[PDB]
RNA sequence: UUGACCUCAAAUCAGGUAGGAGUACCCGCUGAACUUAAGCAUAUCAAUAAGCGGAGGAAAAGAAACCAACCGGGAUUGCCUUAGUAACGGCGAGUGAAGCGGCAAAAGCUCAAAUUUGAAAUCUGGUACCUUCGGUGCCCGAGUUGUAAUUUGGAGAGGGCAACUUUGGGGCCGUUCCUUGUCUAUGUUCCUUGGAACAGGACGUCAUAGAGGGUGAGAAUCCCGUGUGGCGAGGAGUGCGGUUCUUUGUAAAGUGCCUUCGAAGAGUCGAGUUGUUUGGGAAUGCAGCUCUAAGUGGGUGGUAAAUUCCAUCUAAAGCUAAAUAUUGGCGAGAGACCGAUAGCGAACAAGUACAGUGAUGGAAAGAUGAAAAGAACUUUGAAAAGAGAGUGAAAAAGUACGUGAAAUUGUUGAAAGGGAAGGGCAUUUGAUCAGACAUGGUGUUUUGUAUU
RNA sequence: CGAAUUUGGGUAUAGGGGCGAAAGACUAAUCGAACCAUCUAGUAGCUGGUUCCUGCCGAAGUUUCCCUCAGGAUAGCAGAA
RNA sequence: UGGAGGUCAGUGACGAAGCCUAGACCGUAAGGUCGGGUCGAACGGCCUCUAGUGCAGAUCUUGGUGGUAGUAGCAAAUAUUCAAAUGAGAACUUUGAAGACUGAAGUGGGGAAAGGUUCCACGUCAACAGCAGUUGGACGUGGGUUAGUCGAUCCUAAGAGAUGGGGAAGCUCCGUUUCAAAGGCCUGAUUUUAUGCAGGCCACCAUCGAAAGGGAAUCCGGUUAAGAUUCCGGAACCUGGA
RNA sequence: UAUCUAGCGAAACCACAGCCAAGGGAACGGGCUUGGCAGAAUCAGCGGGGAAAGAAGACCCUGUUGAGCUUGACUCUAGUU
RNA sequence: AAACUUUCAACAACGGAUCUCUUGGUUCUCGCAUCGAUGAAGAACGCAGCGAAAUGCGAUACGUAAUGUGAAUUGCAGAAUUCCGUGAAUCAUCGAAUCUUUGAACGCACAUUGCGCCCCUUGGUAUUCCAGGGGGCAUGCCUGUUUGAGCGUCAUUU
C-alpha cells in the first residue's frame, strides 16, 4: 500500500524547461531531481495498486452447482464424451465401469495398479505418466512446476485403504459418492470424466 | 454530476474507508480454529458435555412473540422446584439465571421438567470413586432439543 | 593444543593464579614474535587458554559465593534470576494461588463436578 | 504426497536451506551410498560421506575411477578425492570437485562412533 | 528532671519500585486543514491526520441505577441482520445508530456500610532453623481514626425447633503440547546422443513414500528428504486409577419451617447555564461554573411542563478467561502475485555510498564456465597489450565474461547524387527467389520388367 | 578612511515569528511569510497525453434552466438490444 | 501479450526461448508459419478462465546514443632560455648556468577556525593534475606528533541551567535565590572506640560558559626522513608533600 | 586573441531540413501551385532570414484559483473593560 | 567514374534490451507472548595469523564455559600422532560466565576521555600528601530502623 509513496518528491513546476511530474530533491545521489509518483515514472507506483478487497470467491446458486454436478455424471455415463475429452477408454468394456468390494477394501498400491489394469485404467495412468512436462511459465518458481494429465477418477462408499493406494497411484483421483466434485467431474470445464464406480457406489448415487 | 433516470443512491465512502476495510479471507481459518478449540476443550473436560443446560424462554417483543428459544439460565425459582440449590446446579452444568422471573405457568412448568429429565438424564461421579467413563455426549443443547 | 577445562577445574587456585600468570608471559613472549614474524596462530591458542583458565577461576569464585549465600534469602544480585524483568515483579505461584478464606470454603464446598449424560 | 503440515513444498524455502545449511546439515547432505558389497556386508544404503573413506567414482567424465577421498569441501558442497584431479598446463595438480551422490564408497574409515552409527541404522558389520 | 502521641524531617540507614525502548492492535487526552458543498462561513473531511500520556498478549467492556411494553428477555464482546433505516443536516451537500431475531463464546462474582468484645483472633519486618516461588518459633513494629472471620441485595444476619449429606496434603507410573534427537522402500542394469544422462530407447523394483530440493540437462527408484510407524532425553504442569505416609472429630458448607430485622456508596444524584460532541431532535454523552438533595427514596421509560398510575432496575466502590482485535516481535505453511527500470528504498559490504549546518533526503549495483580447468610456453613491444599457442562442449564463455536488440559507429561490397531525402500508381534495367513436366497415363525392343 | 569605524570568537532573539538608521530589506544562493516531513496521489468547469486490426451504422455546435457565458442538466441529433 | 484449468500420452541439448536476416508462403489487417545464421533450456497449438495485456508523441520516466564537432575554446596574475643527468619517451622531473618576479600590510617565516595525514621516506604512472609527465597535495607500502613549566584542565563575563517551588492534559514551561529545616575543616580526646567525642566559627548560598578575557612555574645550544620552549646536554623555576 | 598546427576537448539547439519571386493559404512559405533556376567538397568573416535560442507571457482577459496589504465589507477572536 | 547518405546472404564496435533463471520482495493463513535500573533499544571505540566493508564479539573481545553431533576449517598458512576419541568444526544447541566508553544512564559535569568525596589494601621512613588495586556515593516514591525538630500537644512541680 506504501509502494512507490515512500519518497518527499514535489513537482518543480514551470519554468525549467522539464515535465511537470513530481520529483525527487535533495542532492548528492543521482534520486535527485528524478521523476516519482506515477505509472510513467521509475520507482514509482502502479496505475490502480491491486488491492485485497477484489472479489476472489464467486457466489454460486446451489441448485446450478448441483445441475453441474449432474450433468458431469450424466457426460461421464455418456461413452462419447470421455473419447472426447481424451481418458483411453477405447479398451473399457463398457461404461460405466464398476468394480466391487475387492476393489474398495483394497489395501496396497500393488494391488492397487494390478485393479487398474485388469478393469482397464492403466492407459490412462500410462498417459498422465508420460504426459507430465514442465510448466511454460513463471509457476515453475511459483510453485507449479510440472503439469500432467488428469487419470481415472475411482469413486466409494466405504474408505478401507483404496484412497491411499490410489492416492500413491499417479494421476488417478479418489472420491466419495457423498461429495462428487464438479471439479474433477469435469476438469477443465470439459464433461467426461473417466469414473470407476463400485457397487455400493452405483448403489449410494441411486 | 446528476444524471438520467436513476435510483439516488447513499454511498458513505467519504471517509478513509481504504483504510478502515476488513476482508474475511480467514473464513475457513476460523472455522479450523474453531472446530479445533471445541475438540480441545471437550478433550480437557473429556466426561462432561461441552455446554451448560439452557431454559426454554419466550421471545420478547410482538414480532417474536409466537416464537420459543433457549434463555440464558433456569430462575432460582426453577431451580427451587426442580429441587436442588442454585450452586449445585452451577457445579453440575445447570445455567442459573438471578434476573429473570418466572410469570407464565407455562414456561415454568416447560423448565421445570427440562431441569428433571436432565436429572434423570446424567450422572453425577462421585468424588473419590471408581470413575466409571459414561462415553460423553458432545451437545446439551442437541440431547435436550 | 590448548588447556582443558576438566583438568582446570581439578587445579588448585594457586596453581590457576600461576597457569594464568605463565600464559599471561607466554602471550607477551609470543606476541613479541609476532611482532618480528609473518603469521602465527599459536597467539590465538595462548588467547584461548586464558580465557579457558580466566573462565574457571570466575567459575569457582562464583560457586564459592554462591554457597556463602546458600539457605537465606537477599542473595546478591549477580546471583538470582536473570529470567525477565516482568517475569521478577510478577506474582510468584504461592501469591497467585492465595485465595481468601471466603472463596476457600466455596471452593471446597461446591466444586466443579464430573458429570456426564449418557442415560 | 507429503502428509504433514511442517514440511513445505516451497522451491524457494528448500533451496534457501539447502544453500545456507551449516556444516553439520551439509554433512548430512552430502551424504553418500556405498557399493553393493558393502551393503551385503553390512545392511546400510547409504552413509554420510568421511575424509579417509575409499569412493569409486561410478558417474561424470570420471566414471569408474578409484581413490581416497583428500577433503570434505562442505562449504563447496562437494568432495577432493586423491588421483582425480586436473593438470593446469603449467604443470600443476588442482583437485577435482565430485559429488558423493555421484560417487560410491567402496570402503568404510570405521572408529567407534561409525561402528555406532552402523548399529544405528541396523547393520550387521 | 523523664517518658509518650501527632505532624514534619534527615541518613551512601534495611529492602524494594518508576523512568526508557516500543505504534500492528488497545485505553484515553489534544486536535487540523486540504477536500465536498461545482462559490462559502454552519456542515463535510472528522469526533480523522499530526502531537501527548499509559498496557497487554490481547487490551477495553463485563455481570444492569440494562433492554423493553411483550405470553417479556437477562453480564460483556464479535459476526449476519435491523439499515443506508428511526433520526440529525444552509433539511443542501451529506451524515446516521439502537432494541428485538440467528449465531460464535459462555463465568461468575466481592468490598464499604454489622460488637469478636469471653479476649486484633490480622499483617509487614529482623532474627533461628527447615523439606526455601515458601513453613515454623521468637521479638520489634503497623493497627482500635479498625487489621481477621462473618454478608453483598440473586440476598443475608440474629434467635426457636428439623429426617440429613460432603476430607487433608507435598514427589511418580501415561497423560494438548514445549526443547527436541534417532531408526525404518525400491536401478544408478543395458544400447544411442551428449562434455556431463538427470534425455531417448529395453528390462525392472518400491510405493500409507510419484511433495520438494541437490547432484555436470526434465531423476520415485544417486543423495537429503517424503509416507506409515517405532523408540530416547531435558519441562512448564491436574488430563486422574493407584502411590511411599499420621486419623483433620464437634469442623467448614448446603438445606426445611417460623420470629425480628435487613445497615447498601453525597459537592454525588439532580437542576440551571457554557463549550464540545452525538442520529439523539425544548438539549445523547463529557467537562467547566452556580445551586444542591432524598429514603419504599433514586435512575430510566427518546416531546418540554403540572397532576395521577404503571413497568423496570438499584448509581455515585471493585475483580473476572472465551468468542474480538493483529501493516509490530518470534516461528511456520502458501498463492491464477512481481520477476532485477518489476517486486519493499534495498535479491548485491541498503538505510549502505553520497548530499545537506540541521531536520532530513537517499541511489545505482544479480548471471563466465559442470568444473578456473582464469590462458603454461614462443615471439613483437619500454609497457599495456598483440600474434601464435593452450584449457574448455563452446574463447561467436577471457575480469571490460549467459544470450548481446536498437539508437549511434568503422570496415566486405552494391547502387544513387545539378539548392533535401523519403512515398503512391506503372513499367524498364540489375540483383535475388518461390511455384511447376519422376505428376495416379502408353502392358511388353532399350533399363536400376517381390521394386512397376 | 579615528570614527554612528572595521572585524574574529562567545552569546541572545526562530517563522505569522525574529530582526530591520525602513529597502518589504535580511532571516544558510530560498523571503510580500524560510527550510524539513506528513495530511497529500490536496482540488482543478483548465492545458497535455490517452497504446491492435477490420466491418457496419454514424452526429452536434440547437431548445429550456442554472453566479449560467471555456462548464453542466434537459430536450434534440446517433448507436445497440 | 503475461499467467490458470483441461487436451494435444504436443515441441526440445540430434538444440526450447530469444535475437539478426532488401529469403519464402498465407491473411484486406492486426499478424501467423517456414528457410538461413547466432543461441543453450525450456516452450507451444486447440477449448476455456483471468488481467498490472498492445505506444509515436504526454517540454512523459529511467538509461543509452547522436549531428553540432575534432567545433567554441584550453588568451587575467610581465618569462622564459642553454647544457647535462635520469629515463621507452622530457617544453613540464632533477642539477648547474643565465634571465626575471614577489620587493618586508611579500609569492617570506608562523599561527586561529577549518581540513585530517594531505607531513616524510621508499617503490610508482591504470585513472586525476581540462597539454604532458619520469613529477605530485595522485596510487601502493610504511614511518612520524614525546611537556610539572606551551595550551586545555581552574575562574567568571554576556548568557545557559538542575534543585526548592509554582504552571501545564502533557511533551515540558517559569524560576537561580527566590515564601526550602539547603552546611563543610582544625591545634584536635593522644592505644579495645572515633570527621559519634568533653571543642570552635560562618552564610559564597548547584553547575556550565573564553585553546584571543583573568592565570603558578623554562631558557639556551644540539639533534631527525618527520617531533621538539616536549628529545638530548647544561642551567633554572613553580605547586604539593615531607 | 581570433588565425594555422601538436595535444585536449564540451555546450546551446535539433519534426524533416535548408536558394528565390509571385499566388493562394490560419490574411508575412524552406516544402504547396506557377515561374526563375539549378554541379562535388569546402575555409575565414558576417549578422538579412531561420516569424533563430533562452522561460507552459510577468502586460490584458477568464477561472465561481490564490496570496500580501487595507477598511465604514461579512463572520469571529486574543486582550481589555 | 574518387571523397561525402541508404541496405546487408557481413563482420567488428557502442550499449545493455529481450529470453531464460531467482538464498529476494508482496499479499493470505496459522501458532505463540518474550525488552529495560539483575542497566534495555540505539551509539562510539576496539577484537581475526594475514580484514578495509559486512557477520559475530568485548581487553576472557570473529570469542570462553556446558551439552549434542562426530573428523573438520579451507582464499593462503598454521597445531593433523588431538581421529576407536571426555574429541576437529566460520557446526548445532545453549542453562554458566565475560561484557571496554556510553546510552532511560545514576558521584558532579561533559564541544573536557574534566573534577570530587567515602571505605579497604599496598608502596613512597604517612589518618591528612601522592600513586596503584578493589568496593561505592543519582533522583522521585513505598514499608520498616535509627537520629531528630515543632509551648502542635499529653502525662503536669525541682
Amino acid at each position: 500500500e506504501k509502494a512507490g509513496h515512500q519518497t518527499s518528491a514535489e513537482s518543480w513546476g514551470t519554468g525549467r524547461a522539464v515535465a511537470r511530474i513530481p520529483r525527487v530533491g535533495g542532492g548528492g545521489t543521482g534520486r535527485s531531481g528524478q521523476g516519482a509518483f506515477g505509472n510513467m515514472c521509475r520507482g514509482g507506483r502502479m496505475f490502480a495498486p491491486t488491492k485485497t478487497w477484489r472479489k476472489w470467491n464467486v457466489k454460486v446458486n446451489h441448485n446450478e452447482k448441483r445441475y453441474a454436478t449432474a450433468s458431469a455424471i450424466a457426460a461421464t455415463a455418456v461413452a462419447s464424451l470421455v473419447l472426447a475429452r481424451g481418458h483411453r477408454v477405447e479398451k473399457i468394456p463398457e461404461i460405466p465401469l464398476v468394480v466391487s468390494t475387492d476393489l474398495e477394501s483394497i489395501q496396497k498400491t500393488k494391488e492397487a495398479v494390478a485393479a487398474l489394469k485388469a478393469v482397464g485404467a492403466h492407459s490412462d495412468l500410462l498417459k498422465v505418466l508420460k504426459s507430465k512436462k514442465l510448466r511454460a511459465g513463471k509457476g515453475k518458481y511459483r510453485n507449479r512446476r510440472w503439469t500432467q494429465r488428469r487419470g481415472p477418477l475411482v469413486v466409494y462408499a466405504e474408505d478401507n485403504g483404496i484412497v491411499k493406494a490410489l492416492r500413491n497411484v499417479p494421476g488417478v483421483e479418489t472420491a466419495n459418492v457423498a461429495s462428487l466434485n464438479l471439479l474433477q467431474l469435469a476438469p477443465g470445464a470439459h464433461l467426461g470424466r473417466f469414473v470407476i464406480w463400485t457397487e455400493a457406489a452405483f448403489t449410494k448415487l441411486d | 454530476a446528476i444524471s438520467k433516470n436513476l435510483p439516488i443512491l447513499k454511498n458513505h465512502f467519504r471517509k478513509h474507508w481504504q483504510e478502515r476495510v476488513k476482508v474475511h479471507f480467514d473464513q475457513a481459518g476460523k472455522k479450523v480454529s474453531r472446530r479445533n478449540a471445541r475438540a480441545t476443550r471437550a478433550a480437557k473436560i473429556a466426561p462432561r458435555p461441552l455446554d451448560l443446560l439452557r431454559p426454554v424462554v419466550r421471545a420478547p417483543t410482538v414480532k417474536y412473540n409466537r416464537k420459543v428459544r433457549a434463555g440464558r439460565g433456569f430462575t432460582l425459582a426453577e431451580v427451587k422446584a426442580a429441587g436442588l440449590t442454585a450452586a449445585y446446579a452451577r457445579t453440575i452444568g445447570i445455567a442459573v439465571d438471578h434476573r429473570r422471573q418466572n410469570r407464565n405457568q407455562e414456561i415454568f412448568d416447560a423448565n421445570v421438567q427440562r431441569l428433571k429429565e436432565y436429572q434423570s438424564k446424567i450422572i453425577v461421579f462421585p468424588r473419590n470413586g471408581k470413575a466409571p467413563e459414561a462415553e460423553q455426549v458432545l451437545s446439551a443443547a442437541a440431547t435436550f432439543p | 593444543a590448548g588447556v582443558k577445562a576438566y583438568e582446570l577445574r581439578t587445579k588448585s587456585k594457586e596453581q590457576l593464579a600461576s597457569q594464568l600468570v605463565d600464559l599471561k608471559k607466554e602471550l607477551a613472549e609470543l606476541k613479541v614474535q609476532k611482532l618480528s614474524r609473518p603469521s602465527l596462530p599459536k597467539i590465538k591458542t595462548v588467547r584461548k587458554s586464558i580465557a579457558c583458565v580466566l573462565t574457571v577461576i570466575n567459575e569457582q569464585q562464583r560457586e564459592a559465593v554462591r554457597q556463602l549465600y546458600k539457605g537465606k534469602k537477599y542473595q546478591p544480585k549477580d546471583l538470582r534470576a536473570k529470567k525477565t524483568r516482568a517475569l521478577r515483579r510478577a506474582l510468584t505461584k504461592f501469591e497467585a494461588s492465595q485465595v481468601t478464606e471466603k472463596q476457600r470454603k466455596k471452593q471446597i464446598a461446591f466444586p466443579q463436578r464430573k458429570y456426564a449424560i449418557k442415560a | 504426497a507429503k502428509q504433514s503440515l511442517d514440511v513445505s513444498s516451497d522451491r524457494r524455502k528448500a533451496r534457501k536451506a539447502y544453500f545456507t545449511a551449516p556444516s553439520s546439515q551439509r554433512r548430512v547432505l552430502l551424504s553418500a551410498p556405498l557399493s553393493k558389497e558393502l551393503r551385503a556386508q553390512y545392511g546400510i544404503k547409504a552413509l554420510p560421506i568421511r575424509r579417509d573413506d575409499e569412493v569409486l567414482v561410478v558417474r561424470g567424465s570420471k566414471k569408474g575411477q578409484e581413490g581416497k577421498i583428500s577433503s570434505v569441501y562442505r562449504l563447496k558442497f562437494a568432495v577432493q578425492v586423491d588421483k582425480v584431479t586436473k593438470e593446469k598446463v603449467n604443470g600443476a595438480s588442482v583437485p577435482i570437485n565430485l559429488h558423493p551422490s555421484k560417487l560410491v564408497i567402496t570402503k568404510l574409515h570405521l572408529d567407534k562412533d561409525r561402528k555406532a552409527l552402523i548399529q544405528r541404522k541396523g547393520g550387521k558389520l
